[PDB]
Formats: C-alpha cells, structure tokens, sequence
C-alpha cells in the first residue's frame, strides 16, 4: 500500500507528550485551583526494584540479559529493507521482540510506582527510551507491517549497567566504578550515533520526494563515526544528504571533546599494574 | 536591561556570541569569494556553491576533521584558508571545552523530601564519611533488633564521592540524601524538621584541634534549636569542660526528651569502674553492639567467648501479676521459668523527680506499671514478660 511511516512515530509521540499533560493537570486539578496500603505497595515495588531479596535479584539479572538481547535483535533487523511486511502468525522473530517488550513494559511500570516525585522521573534518560521503543512493536503487530525508524534508541539501555551492577554488591571501589561508568557512556554514544546515521541516510531526506538515497550498512556507519570522532579523517565515506550533514556538524560541535578526554582516562585506569608484586 | 547579574552567565553568553559571530562571518566571506571568480583570470574559474555548503566546510575545517568532499578551489579562497587556520584552530580548541564545562554544572542532589503519613523520619548532620556512615548504618538496621520502621535522612555541604554512593544506593529503600547546609534556615526547612522525631549529630573523634570541633557542634545545636524549640537532640562532645555550655541554651530539657553523650567522661569512666575488677570494660562495651550468635567447633576460647558476645540489653514493661511479690523471688522466677536475666528497676517514688535504682534489695515490692531492664540474645525473647499465668 501507500507509505505508512508517519503512523508509527505518532503513536509514540502521543504517549510522551500526552503523559506530561495528564501529570501537569493532576498537580493543577485541585479544588483550590492552585499506614496506607498505597504506601505498602510503594515499599514492595521499591524493594523489588533493587537487590533486596531473591526475587528482585533474579529480576535485575533478567533485565541485564534482556537488554543485550534486544540490542542483538536490532542488528539482525538492520539489513532488511526500510519498510515492508512480516506476517505475525508465521515467523519466530518479531515474537522475541514482542516478548522482550512486554517484559520491558512491566519493568517500566514497577519503576514508575516506586518513585518519590513523578514529574522529574517521567523526563529521565532511561524513561524516554522505553517511551520511544515500546509502542511501535504493538502497532506493528496491529498492522502486520513494521518499520525500522527510531529503533536505534534501543541501544541506549546500556547506560543502566552501572546501577544494575551496584545493587548486586559487585563493585565497591572508586576505580572500578569510574572505569565501568566511562566505558558504558562511551559504547552507548558510539552505537547510538551509528544508528542515527543509518536511518536518515539510507532513506531519502523528504525535502525532495525521497530520491537522494546512498546505500550503507550499519557497520559502515560505525566506521564513519569512528573516523570522524578521532579527527583522523579519510575520504572513504562521507554522508551526502542534507539531514546527515547537519547532524554531522552538530555532533562534531560537541562530542569530539568526549573522545579527546575519556580515552586518556580509560587508558590510565587500566594498566596501573603493580610490576613488583608476587612472592 | 539588568538580566545577567551573576558571574558564570556573563562568561557563557560572551563565549557563545563571539563563536557564532565569527563562524557565520567566515562562512559569508568564503561564499562571496568563491561564487565570484578572480580578477586576474577575467572571472573564469567560478565554483558553484550555496551558503549551506560553505558553513559546512568551515565547521569541517575548524575542528580538524577534514574531508575530501568540498574544498575551495580559487587562489583567494586558499589564501584565506591558509591564514584563517592559524587563528581558528586555537579558537575552537580553547573555546569548546570551556563552553561544555560552564554549562551542565548542575547540582544533582537538589530537591526536597516528602512527609508520608503513618511512619517516622529522622535527621543527621555532621562528620559524614565512609567509616562513620557504615558503622552507624550497620548498628541501626541490624536484623536482631525489634521490627524497625523508620527512614534515614542525611545532610552535608560536600557532594558525596563515588565510594559512598555505593552505600547510599544499596539501601535504596531506607536512606535518602539532600545536599545543603545546617546553618541556613532554608535548608532546615527542606528536610522538614518540623515533623521529625530527633536529629543525631556525628562528631569527628580524630580531630587535630579538639576545640574547633566541639565549637562547631555547639553552634549546630544552637541553630537547630533556633529553628524549633520542641525538638529532640542527641549529640557528641569531646571534653567535659565544654560539655557544660550546652546545659545553658534555653530549650534543652534533660528531664524530658533530651540527652548528651560525651566521650572523655565515658572513656575514663569505663577505665576507672574497671579498676576495681579486671575486664569489666569489655563486658560493658560488648553489650552495646548488635551481634548475632555464631558457630565455632575448635576447642579454643573463641567459641566459649562468642557464646556470650552476641548478648544485648533491652527494656520492657512488666506484667501486672508480679506487683505483689519480692524482687529476689521475681528474679529467681524470671531466670528459672524464662532463662532470662534482669539487672535493675526503673523508678519507684510517688514524686515528680525520676531516679534510677540498680539491683534493689529486699525492702521493695513491685508497683503496677513498672519498666525493667533485661539482658538476652534478641528482643523478641525479652517480650515474654507480658504475662506468665497458665504457662508451664
Ligand atoms: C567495536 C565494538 C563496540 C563492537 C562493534 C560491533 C560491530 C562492529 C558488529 C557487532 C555485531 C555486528 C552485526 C552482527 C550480525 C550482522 C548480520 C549480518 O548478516 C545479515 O544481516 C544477514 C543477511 C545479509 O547477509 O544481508 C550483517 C552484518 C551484521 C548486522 C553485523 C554488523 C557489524 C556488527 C554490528
Ligand atoms: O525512513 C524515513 C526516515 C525519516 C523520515 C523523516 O521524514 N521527515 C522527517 C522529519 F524529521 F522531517 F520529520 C523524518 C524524520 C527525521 C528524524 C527522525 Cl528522528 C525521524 C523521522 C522518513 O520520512 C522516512
Ligand atoms: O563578486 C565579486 C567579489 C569580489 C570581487 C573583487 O574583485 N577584486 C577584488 C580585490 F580584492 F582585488 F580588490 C575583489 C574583492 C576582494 C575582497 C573583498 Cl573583501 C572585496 C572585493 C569582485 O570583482 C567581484
Ligand atoms: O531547504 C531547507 C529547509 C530547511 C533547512 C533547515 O535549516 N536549518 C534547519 C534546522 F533544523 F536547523 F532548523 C532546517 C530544517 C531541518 C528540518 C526540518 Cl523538518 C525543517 C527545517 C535547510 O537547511 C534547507
Ligand atoms: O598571480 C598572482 C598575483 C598575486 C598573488 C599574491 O600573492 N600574495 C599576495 C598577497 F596576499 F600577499 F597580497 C597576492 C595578492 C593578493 C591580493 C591582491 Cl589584490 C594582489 C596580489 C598571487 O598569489 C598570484
Ligand atoms: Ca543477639
Ligand atoms: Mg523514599
């Protein structure tokens, strides 16, 4: 049929923007026009969230695994065409994503219960990830026609690793925490930038009726981003469409500092080897 | 317009303005020179560009990236690039990190606490560091104690470092933090002292000059009292000589809901009271650390010692059935029918002054509603004191 790219983004936009509304209204819906069992539920969710008992421990480990699992599914989905159809009652993939997302929905709900202040929790880095990743799979199962767009965000989840390690009582030292946090930030930024370069370029910028496509597979974009960040430069791959160039300009504007700063520190923390240890 | 009063904001605005200005202007010059030709070739080597490509090329060049896509081709353009490099590189590499640093210096632990009905929250303030927090929290939340239902709230004016973040996160359901001070009567409004129950004060034991430490603690007590008179306070002190000043502040009530714990006094007191009999110091000092019973099988002294280490001291009201009896008799009854020991009785006079007696003799009999100290392994066992009739 005709292109249906517009519908998927919209379903998502509705949840995040719509949510801010209801939250603002409820705070402003008072008449003045300015132990409770609810609190027991709050405490139960809170203890379940982090390492407080066996059940919570397995939940955290399972999240740690399924995040990587979804990231793996994303790579397999890369080489497919931009927008086509996959019947839901026949295949095995697009079900593993379904099971992963139904799980992430409950893990998001539990977090939303056990938060002291709703508003700033709602606009938190980990949150918009789920907001922009959970709708499209359901909408796809509704329409039987999926779309690649805005699935690269599914790589951001790695930011959580530090936290979902500390509860497990595994990292209690300054150096280890510093190193893990830095590596997490770095890998996440790199992969997500690669993802964004892939969706805009493979598809045509809409200004000219989608006729400016330049072919590129996800690995190629990884290379373009690494060459640019380190200032090495090369002429092998240069993004051609307008949107790509604009994003490249802004990315270089801020983030080149990230590669000029983090890498020396990561190199310094590793390699502090005590050469004359032993017995 | 009286819109930028502070310091950092001026720096940030000035930098961003100069940067955007020079960037756009360089783009403009490249566009003008390149779209036009050159005089001494009679205008015959023009390269078709639009402003967008030019600004793209400048931002490619300044940040040392480089690319083989677009490059100025006429003499004037190349000369301009040759000169402009010398300034632009230093400009970019000395401005971008500054702008990144100035923005984003955001206090992560702002905000305020909230009050929840049906529970109780306390506050602490003072020498907050890894050792002290670990010890205090370990003793506070230990499982052997009676079922605990409280929350813990910290204050401090130094952002806690990474190592302590581990502890403050690991008890995600029982510990909360708020940066601020204690001398600023706005901060002490954030923590909601006006509905609290107490405010302990950790004091630095291993200080260099003792006097400054206790002076600061004194002023902390002064301020907390200033915000509210009816508060409870429990603090530390370092020499008996300065302890007295705290007696003076107007609302301390030693008779009701207040106290103070020194160190020097208790230190020398333990030593002296042990001078009459060896080891009494250890026997006392082990009664006030929460510990659990252990298994040891080797026939050393360690097993027989840990046998009694994990004992503790608790309090509970008596039973009505024991009023009309004899203190020796009730002691023997407690031990034989309970496997439980008691030391002293709380207070007996029908007067408005409260006095504490230890090991009463045989001229006293129990009145209705009397509290009594006990020593045993766990609080639940101590509670068996509620009633004993029809039990065998
Ligand atoms: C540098 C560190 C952070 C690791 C970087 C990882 C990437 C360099 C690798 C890891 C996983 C790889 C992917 C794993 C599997 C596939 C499927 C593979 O085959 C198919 O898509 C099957 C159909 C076809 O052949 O077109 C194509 C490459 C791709 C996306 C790979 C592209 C390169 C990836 C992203
Ligand atoms: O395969 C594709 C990819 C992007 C678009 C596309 O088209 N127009 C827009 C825009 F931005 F103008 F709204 C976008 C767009 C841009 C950025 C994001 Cl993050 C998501 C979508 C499309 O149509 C088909
Ligand atoms: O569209 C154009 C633009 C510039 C010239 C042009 O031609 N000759 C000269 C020069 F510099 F030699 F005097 C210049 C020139 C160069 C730099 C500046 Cl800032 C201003 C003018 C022209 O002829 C036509
Ligand atoms: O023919 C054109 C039209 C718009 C721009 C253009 O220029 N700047 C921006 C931006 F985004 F920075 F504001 C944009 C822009 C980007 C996306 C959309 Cl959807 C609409 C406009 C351009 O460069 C050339
Ligand atoms: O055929 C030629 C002639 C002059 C130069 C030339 O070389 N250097 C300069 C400079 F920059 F020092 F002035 C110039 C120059 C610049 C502007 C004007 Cl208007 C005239 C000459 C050249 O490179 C090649
Ligand atoms: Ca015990
Ligand atoms: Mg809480």
């Amino acid at each position: 049929g005709q292109r249906m790219w517009w519908a998927f983004l919209a379903s998502s936009m509705v949840t995040f923007f719509g949510g801010l509304f209801i939250i603002l209204l409820w705070r402003t819906l008072k008449y003045l026009w300015t132990v409770g069992w609810m609190t027991s539920v709050k405490d139960w969710a809170g203890v379940m969230i982090s390492a407080q008992t066996l059940t919570g421990r397995v939940l955290v480990v399972l999240v740690f695994a399924l995040s990587i699992g979804a990231l793996v599914i994303y790579f397999i989905d890369s080489s497919n065409p931009i927008e086509s159809c996959q019947n839901f009652y026949k295949d095995f993939t697009l079900q593993i994503d379904m099971a992963f997302n139904v799980f992430f929905l409950l893990y998001f709900g539990l977090r939303f219960i056990a938060a002291n202040d709703k508003l700033w929790f709602w606009l938190e880095v980990n949150s918009v990830v789920d907001f922009f990743t959970v709708p499209p799979v359901f909408v796809s199962v509704y329409l039987n026609r999926s779309w690649l767009g805005l699935r690269f965000l599914r790589a951001l989840r790695l930011i959580q690793f530090s936290e979902i390690l500390q509860f497990l009582n595994i990292l209690k030292t300054s150096n280890s925490i510093k190193l893990v946090n830095l590596l997490s930030i770095f890998i996440s930024t790199w992969l997500t930038a690669a993802g964004f370069i892939h969706l805009v370029e493979n598809s045509g910028d809409p200004w000219e009726n989608f006729q400016n496509n330049q072919a590129l597979t996800y690995w190629e974009c990884v290379y373009l981003l690494m060459v640019t960040m380190s200032t090495v430069g090369y002429g092998d791959v240069y993004a051609k469409t307008t949107l790509g160039r604009l994003f490249m300009v802004f990315f270089i504007l801020g983030g080149l500092a990230m590669f000029a700063s983090y890498v020396p520190e990561i190199i310094e923390l590793i390699g502090n080897r005590k050469k004359y240890g032993g017995s | 317009l009286n819109i930028l009063k502070t310091s950092n904001s001026i720096k940030l605005v000035n930098l961003l303005s100069i940067f955007i200005s020079t960037w756009l202007t360089a783009a403009g010059f490249i566009h003008l020179v390149e779209n036009s030709g050159d005089p001494w070739e009679n205008f015959q080597n023009n390269q078709a560009l639009t402003y967008w490509e030019c600004v793209y090329l400048l931002m490619v060049t300044m940040s040392t990236v480089g690319y083989g896509d677009v490059y100025a081709k006429t003499t004037l353009g190349r000369l301009f690039m040759v000169f402009f490099i010398l300034g632009g590189l230093a400009m970019f590499a000395s401005y971008v990190p500054e702008i990144i640093e100035l923005i984003g210096n955001r206090k992560k632990y702002g905000g305020s606490y909230s009050a929840v009905s049906g529970r109780k929250h306390i506050v602490v303030c003072g020498h907050i560091t890894l050792e002290s927090v670990s010890n205090f929290l370990k003793d506070f939340l230990h499982k052997d104690r009676d079922d605990v239902n409280v929350e813990i709230v910290f204050l401090h004016n130094i952002s806690p470092n990474l190592e302590l973040e581990a502890l403050f996160k690991r008890h995600f359901t029982q510990v909360e933090f708020y940066q601020g001070s204690v001398l600023n009567p706005h901060d002490l409004a954030r923590v909601k002292i006006e509905s609290a129950d107490a405010c302990l004060i950790l004091a630095n034991k291993y200080c260099a000059d003792p006097d400054a430490e206790d002076a600061s603690n004194i002023m902390r007590v002064i301020s907390i009292k200033n915000y509210h008179p009816k508060i409870r306070i429990i603090t530390q002190m370092l020499q008996y000589h300065n302890k007295a000043h705290l007696l003076n502040i107007p609302s301390w009530n030693w008779k009701e809901g207040d106290d103070a714990i020194c160190l020097a006094e208790l230190k020398l007191g333990f030593i002296a009271q042990s001078c009459l009999a060896q080891g009494l110091s250890t026997m006392l000092a082990n009664l006030f650390s929460m510990r659990s019973f252990i298994k040891i099988e080797e026939d050393t002294w360690q097993k027989y010692y840990l046998e009694g280490v994990s004992n503790e001291m608790y309090t509970e009201y008596l039973s009505s059935a024991f009023v009309g009896l004899s203190f020796p008799t009730v002691c023997e009854l407690c031990f034989v029918k309970l496997k439980l020991l008691m030391i002293a009785i709380e207070y007996k006079s029908a007067n408005r002054e409260s006095r504490i007696l230890i090991n009463p003799g045989n001229h006293l009999k129990i009145q209705e509603g009397t509290l009594g100290f006990f020593i045993a392994s766990d609080a639940k066992e101590v509670k068996r004191a509620f009633f004993y009739c029809k039990a065998c």
